DNA sequence: TCGCCAGAGGACAGCGAGTCAGCAA
RNA sequence: UGCUGACU
């Protein structure tokens, strides 16, 4: 369940291996990770 | 804090210990605790009429 | 971006009168005046707020 | 950052307003002594171009 | 006009206005001025500057088997850029916000209709597809023209973007305006070095740059020969022809020799040496041999038919026609032009060698003109296209010569065979810089040509689209003339705007009321205007004698001869129907008429130009009210006042707009620049332009390299009025601190500076750096099966909780060296490879884009991770003040150890007070008054220089703002000292400056290197910090440490340190090379005498065992004396 | 939009109201902390369009 | 009547250190 | 390796 955000659709894809990496209800070329929820730890100063 | 729009989200916890503002100034008690000397004004002399 | 949280000379909190110096503003008042009635005294606290740019109000238009 | 005295600017030239310089270091225990005896910084107190000092407060 | 609504005073009730966040309806306007000038060119360049390039494109007939064919170009078309072929779905256009994401060239479609013929009669139009040229972002062939703020925001672009640049390869390279001696002008030059040129030259001559409709450029020289001969030099392919004048004159022209006499006697038909020189020149090497214009055009014809590269079948006569079209006077059509214009610049060298003239500077910007981006792209889309037809036709003759008849059939796939030419040439223009061409395009230089546009800040990036260089040959020259700084650069050029290194004098920037003129009109009734207002045509009839005459010229072609006491007349009725806009008079024509005296002053005339690159500035034209704009040459001939009450009767035809107008943008966002010394002021401009700032609105898109991120940026409390018309609060740069002027710390001396450690701990100037990796794995392999897809084999030991089964690290993670980074997988054999980080620095990984291939059928192959690093203020960071005054941050004072003041204040910023003395910086004493004033009654002053006089001085106003809030007129307040808890017997100066974080960090300028790598051809230290890498000791160091008569020291830095070998040599022989091992006793025997016994090791560098096999490599032998 | 590290400056410097007497200080290396020493927080927010 | 005082140009070779980066061939 | 920037 690897979520990919389009560019300008904002639409949720996953792909995989041997798939091509456009973009469904569009065509664009460029998809961001997704953050999901993973614990980080950081220091107030 | 922050400013969100639809579909952003904030999550997180914070861990509060005790400590003195001279390792870091967020643990420092007060905005500011200077003191000044009193002044002193003396007329010399006896100043009048505009 | 964001309102500083604590003044940076002397360290008095400032974040809690953004939103009032904005609405003091609306209202007709002076940039003196409104700083005076917010009770930040000292310049150091007036440049605080007096020169704040808010960009998180133009950072927050672009797509999510 | 590497921490020199102000005694020592005039010296070099050094002027505290982005100013990378070069530390060597020694491995041979015969440089050492040269570093210690010949190279030391306060037999570097007079410029010898005409004798006069080159060390001093600013 | 377009410089009103100007801001009286800045204001600070915009931020705090209930609209900030609302996108505006239309684009800022002052923002748009600035780029202007490189989107107006291309956009002519593109559209109306192609037809005419096409149109010139003689037909490329050449000969096939038996038979004659002609080629013609009768369109060229650049369309907007879109999905390659339809491939793709869903979208046609194609918008700059991705090739930034992607890393790609925004590049259009070039496609012509050739038309071939064999003989005229048999004839077919093709459409041959050339191929690709970049396109610019705003410019009328790109998708984001015509779109508003509010729809310029929904594709990922800056909302207030004026584009002026090209995307090449996602690098947004910024060509900047070069600077070229002139266009259609003839400068008479004195330069010693043309008498080498041949035998009996002398150092005089006239240059001519001569351009045609923006697409060809020529230099032509007229040179004097000490016999009194005029030689003319032309250049075709970079090679230097020379042709006596009278064999051109008697070509160009079907006239007598007597009348084209008459024509170079026009002025001084008294002097004897020119009458006899003329007929020299007209006779000596002209009634030898050819008396009619044909057998001079024959006679030329043969000796250059060689070298032109005629077509064989052509006549001489022919031949001769292609040399003059294509050689000399580029510019004018007609050939009865061309000689009166030669004739005009052979007047001129006459005037020079008698000196009755003055020479031409060629360095003022009198003479001067610019390179815009539009001139350089259709320039070089001409000559690729003559080169696309050459080569076809190269194909076409080289294949089988064979029976065009039926070879009709595959003449598409014969163009079509070399139609695969002219994509890459033009992108290694754009990519790399420099230029590859056949003839250098009339420039004179062949590199620098376009460069990076960085947004570090918005003042780095806005000085790109109006910088101006001198040349980049002239950064290697002894003598420093070209770097002076002319009173004539006055409202063109910035005094201060200079880079202040190896760049200073040759990389300039113009005034902000300067502009490039880029319009093209018709100029086709001015010539005969001109004749109405009392020029007399070059025809004849003067009315006077041709020395009380004014030669007329507009734009290269001589109308004639205006009389002497009608020239001023003309020039003042021609300014004021430009200046009313009347007649049909470009707005920006200059009128130009440099009177004649008996003085050797310039050479005399009346001139008009009217070109598409000179620069031009307003002036508010006195008498008339009416702004007008005058140019670098026009302007050497009028007074124009800066201050009223400076303005006279008969003096001061002109004034300038505002009194800062001599300034640059930036020069004009240094506060008070009026009290400060001025090579400060030159590093002000040069130091905001390295500021950590807020560089841009679109983060998550631009996939840059290195993006320097200031986290909360505040506006000057103090700033002059032109920060606020061009909006930069839009792009913040630095903060706002509370400096006092005292020396407290030891610390802060030396240009030093301390900083309080609880204002650094508040957030005081918090940074951050966008490092973004372009990880495209087509790397790694070849053109084999795919080795590359991002993924994790499940279960690697190696990758168990760092990747997210993409390998690809989560975002929000945080990445150490060491730490897994990406993971690929060879699809066929099945086998993942890690791929560690190894930056020594922590960061957090903020975003990650999949790309595609640019057809949407991409395979994971190719990502861009964004990573975030913290750069907070350390020691060693170097800060700076809008006045030059940078220095390190050399401590964190503790916040209860500093200076408190009476008021509970305490400083965040203790600058030492002896910067002031020797650097005469007194703004920066006037912005802490001005600052402490603002901050205190809420209000905004303006710090635009020359607004304070002597009578109304600036300390005596801010003193009375700060005496009229209760403190103290001179600015100082009295502190205590936070460590004795004593007032300090002295009064300290405190005050609110406004200050910049520079981008020089000692986390990326600092080295340590104890053993490593090496170099293998000398075995020393490899010498890089990104790769480990030694510090070079130097020669200046070994011969400064042998004078402590310290051998050892020496001995342990050149020899133990960097290369120490035991090369072991032959002692008898003394040969190196010699020893050679054996087959496995292992005994070194000498190859020259069958010895083992007399080989012995020997300490020696390994550079000099290097040495000696490379003079082996010249049979040179070194023979070494074993001891 | 604001990052995570600038988030957790924001969050140092805001003030609570617990009184510093009635804790202690956490032992160097006490990552986990306990009622002796530490107070948590919980910041939890979305925005949805109304 | 050409050797040496004069006389000419042509050729070459030098042009401060040391750093950091990116981009591209 | 070169061209562009940049530091003292
Ligand atoms: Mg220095
Ligand atoms: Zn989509
Ligand atoms: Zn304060
Ligand atoms: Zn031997």
């Amino acid at each position: 369940p690897m979520i990919y955000i389009c560019g300008e659709c904002h639409t949720e894809n996953e792909i995989k291996s041997r798939d091509p990496i456009r973009c469904r209800e569009c065509g664009y070329r460029i998809m961001y990770k997704k953050r999901t929820k993973r614990l980080v730890v950081f220091d107030a100063r | 804090i922050a400013q969100l729009r639809p579909g952003q989200e904030i999550d997180l916890l914070m861990h509060c210990v005790k400590g003195i503002g001279k390792d870091h100034a967020k643990f420092s008690p007060v905005a500011t605790a200077s003191y000044r000397l009193l002044p002193d004004i003396t007329l010399l002399e006896p100043v009048e009429g505009e | 971006m964001i309102i500083p949280v604590r003044c940076f000379t002397c360290g008095k909190i400032v974040g809690n009168k953004w939103e009032a110096y904005l609405g003091l503003l609306q209202a007709e008042y002076t940039e003196g005046d409104a700083l005076d009635a917010l009770g930040l005294k000292r310049y150091c606290c007036r440049r605080m707020l007096l020169a704040h740019v808010d960009l998180i109000e133009k950072l927050l238009n672009y797509a999510p | 950052v590497l921490r020199l005295h102000y005694a020592n600017c005039k010296a070099y030239n050094a002027d505290f307003d982005g100013d990378e310089m070069n530390a060597h270091f020694p491995q041979s225990e015969l440089g050492r002594a040269e570093a210690y005896v010949l190279a030391c910084t306060d037999q570097q107190y007079l410029v010898p171009k005409d004798g006069q000092p080159l060390a001093g407060l600013i | 006009s377009r410089w009103r609504n100007l801001p009286s005073g800045p204001s600070l009730k915009h931020l705090t206005d209930p609209s900030y966040g609302i996108p505006r309806e239309q684009q800022k306007a002052a923002l748009q001025e600035l780029t202007r000038a490189h989107v107006e060119s291309f956009n002519y360049a593109v559209h109306e500057g192609l037809g005419l390039a096409v149109q010139a494109i003689p037909p490329f007939e050449f000969a096939f088997k038996d038979e004659r064919i002609s080629f013609t170009i009768l369109d060229a078309v650049i369309s907007p850029p879109t999905v390659p072929k339809g491939t793709i779905c869903k979208e046609a256009n194609v918008y700059p916000a991705e090739c930034r994401g992607r890393r790609s060239t925004y590049r259009g479609k070039l496609t012509a209709d050739i038309n071939w013929a064999v003989n005229g009669i048999s004839k077919g139009i093709i459409k041959q597809f050339l191929g690709y040229v970049p396109i610019m972002v705003k410019s009328k062939l790109c998708n984001l023209r015509n779109l508003p703020p509010q729809a310029l925001i929904e594709h990922h672009e800056e909302a207030e973007e004026m584009g002026g640049y090209f995307i090449i390869n996602g690098i947004e390279k910024v060509i900047r305006m070069l600077i070229m001696p002139r266009r259609n002008f003839p400068i008479a030059m004195i330069r010693p070095k043309w008498k080498t040129r041949g035998p009996g030259y002398t150092q005089y001559g006239v240059s001519m740059h001569c351009v045609r409709e923006e697409h060809s450029a020529v230099n032509m020289n007229l040179h004097y020969l000490e016999n009194g001969t005029v030689m003319l030099n032309f250049i075709y392919r970079k090679e230097l022809f020379f042709l006596p004048l009278g064999f051109a004159l008697k070509a160009l022209v079907s006239f007598s020799d007597y009348q084209i006499f008459q024509e170079l006697i026009k002025g001084k038909e008294d002097d004897s040496f020119l009458r006899n020189s003329v007929s020299q020149m007209l006779r000596i090497v002209m009634e030898e041999g050819c008396s009619t214009q044909k057998q001079v055009l024959n006679y030329l014809g043969e000796c250059f038919r060689v070298k032109l590269n005629v077509p064989d079948w052509y006549p001489n006569e022919q031949a001769a026609e292609f040399l003059f079209n294509q050689c000399i006077c580029i510019h004018l059509k007609s050939n009865t032009e061309k000689f009166y214009m030669l004739c005009l610049m052979t007047r001129k060298l006459f005037a020079l060698a008698k000196g009755e003239c003055m020479e031409d500077n060629p360095d003022s910007l009198v003479n001067q003109e610019v390179l815009t981006p539009g001139q350089l792209f259709l320039m070089f889309l001409k000559e690729k296209l003559e080169g696309w037809l050459v080569s076809i036709k190269i194909a076409f003759d080289k294949k089988a010569q064979k029976t065009s008849v039926s070879m009709n059939t595959d003449n598409l796939m014969r163009i079509f065979t070399m139609g695969i030419d002219l994509t890459k040439p033009f992108e290694y223009l754009f990519a790399t810089g420099n230029l590859r061409s056949k003839t250098g395009l009339g420039l004179l230089q062949d590199s620098g040509l376009c460069v990076v546009a960085d947004k570090l800040n918005f003042i780095r990036y806005l000085s790109h689209f109006r910088c101006v260089h001198r040349g980049a040959d002239f950064a290697k020259m002894r003598t420093t003339t070209v770097r002076r700084l002319l009173p004539e650069s006055w409202g063109f050029l910035c005094p201060v705007h200079t880079p202040d290194g190896e760049p200073c004098g040759l990389m300039n920037h113009l005034t902000a009321v300067c502009e490039v003129v880029t319009q093209f009109v018709y100029t086709a009734s001015i010539p005969a205007l001109l004749c109405n207002l009392g020029v007399t045509p070059i025809d004849g009839a003067p009315h006077r004698s041709y020395s009380e005459c004014y030669p007329v010229l507009l734009d290269g072609v001589m109308v004639g001869w205006v009389d002497k006491d009608l020239a001023p007349g003309i020039a003042d009725s021609l300014r004021h129907f430009k200046v009313l806009r009347e007649k049909r008079i470009p707005p920006w024509m200059e009128v130009v008429l440099i009177p004649m005296t008996g003085k050797p002053s310039l050479y005399p005339g009346l001139f008009l130009f009217t070109t598409p690159c000179r620069l031009v500035r307003p002036v508010q034209n006195l008498a008339l009210g009416k702004e007008e704009l005058i140019g670098t040459m026009e302007q050497i001939f009028m007074n124009v006042a800066i201050f009223e009450d400076e303005v006279f009767a008969g003096v001061t035809t002109h004034q300038e707009l505002f009194p800062h107008s001599l300034l640059s943008v930036i020069a004009n966002f240094i506060p008070f620049s009026d009290h400060n010394q001025s090579p400060r002021n030159m590093y002000q401009c040069q130091m905001g332009k390295q500021t950590m700032g807020f560089p841009l609105l679109t983060y998550q898109d631009r996939s840059d390299n290195k993006l320097y991120r200031l986290q909360t940026p505040q506006s000057p409390l103090v700033r002059p009025s032109m920060y606020d018309y061009y909006d930069m609060d839009n792009y913040p740069i630095g903060t706002n601190a509370i400096v006092a002027v005292i020396s407290y710390t030891g610390y802060d001396m030396e240009d030093a500076m301390i900083v309080n450690k609880a204002s650094w701990e508040r957030g005081f100037a918090h940074g951050s750096v966008y490092k973004s990796e372009f990880i495209d794995l087509s790397e790694k392999i070849k053109q084999g099966d795919s080795s590359l897809v991002f993924g994790i084999k499940p279960g690697d030991p190696r990758v168990l909780q760092k990747l997210d089964d993409d390998g690809l690290p989560f975002i929000g993670a945080k990445l150490q060296y060491g730490d897994p980074y990406y993971s690929y997988l060879n699809l066929n054999t099945g086998e993942s490879f890690v791929m560690y980080y190894k930056s020594k620095e922590n960061c957090v990984v903020d975003n990650i884009k999949v790309c595609s291939n640019d057809t949407g059928s991409g395979k994971f192959k190719c990502v861009c991770i964004t990573m975030r690093v913290p750069r907070n203020p350390t020691i060693g960071d170097k800060f700076a003040s809008r006045h030059g005054q940078k220095g390190i941050l050399s401590r964190l004072w503790p916040a209860e150890d500093m200076p408190f003041t009476e008021s509970g204040m305490v400083p965040d910023i203790l600058f030492n007070p002896h910067g002031f003395p020797s650097r005469m910086t007194i703004g920066m004493l006037i912005e802490s008054m001005a600052g402490k004033s603002a901050a205190l009654h809420g209000l905004c002053h303006d710090a635009t220089p020359f607004i304070f006089s002597e009578e109304n001085s600036a300390l005596e106003y801010f003193g009375e703002m700060l005496k009229a809030a209760g403190y103290n007129f001179y600015g100082t307040e009295r502190l205590y000292s936070g460590i004795s808890g004593l007032e300090l017997e002295a009064d300290i100066f405190i005050g609110v400056v406004y200050y910049q974080r520079l981008r020089h960090m000692v986390s990326d300028k600092f080295q340590v290197r104890t053993t490593g790598a090496r170099d293998r051809v000398t075995n020393q230290p490899i010498g890089g910090r990104n790769v480990q890498g030694g510090i070079r000791f130097g020669e200046m160091e070994r011969d400064a440490l042998l004078a402590h008569g310290t051998s050892f020291l020496l001995h342990d830095r050149l020899f133990n340190c960097s290369d120490r070998s035991v090369a072991h040599v032959c002692v008898k022989c003394g040969s190196l090379l010699s020893p050679l091992l054996e087959k496995p006793n292992r005994k070194y025997n000498c190859t020259l005498c069958s010895r083992s016994d007399t080989i012995d090791t020997v300490s020696v560098p390994y550079v000099f065992r290097y040495f000696v096999a490379e003079l082996a490599a010249m049979n040179i032998k070194v023979k070494l004396d074993v001891v | 939009i604001v990052q995570d590290e600038i988030l957790a400056h924001r969050l140092g410097l805001i003030p609570i109201h617990a009184d510093p007497r009635l804790f202690e200080y956490r032992n160097q290396g006490d990552e986990e902390g306990t009622e002796i020493d530490t107070l948590q927080f919980r910041l939890q927010v979305r925005c949805t369009r109304n």
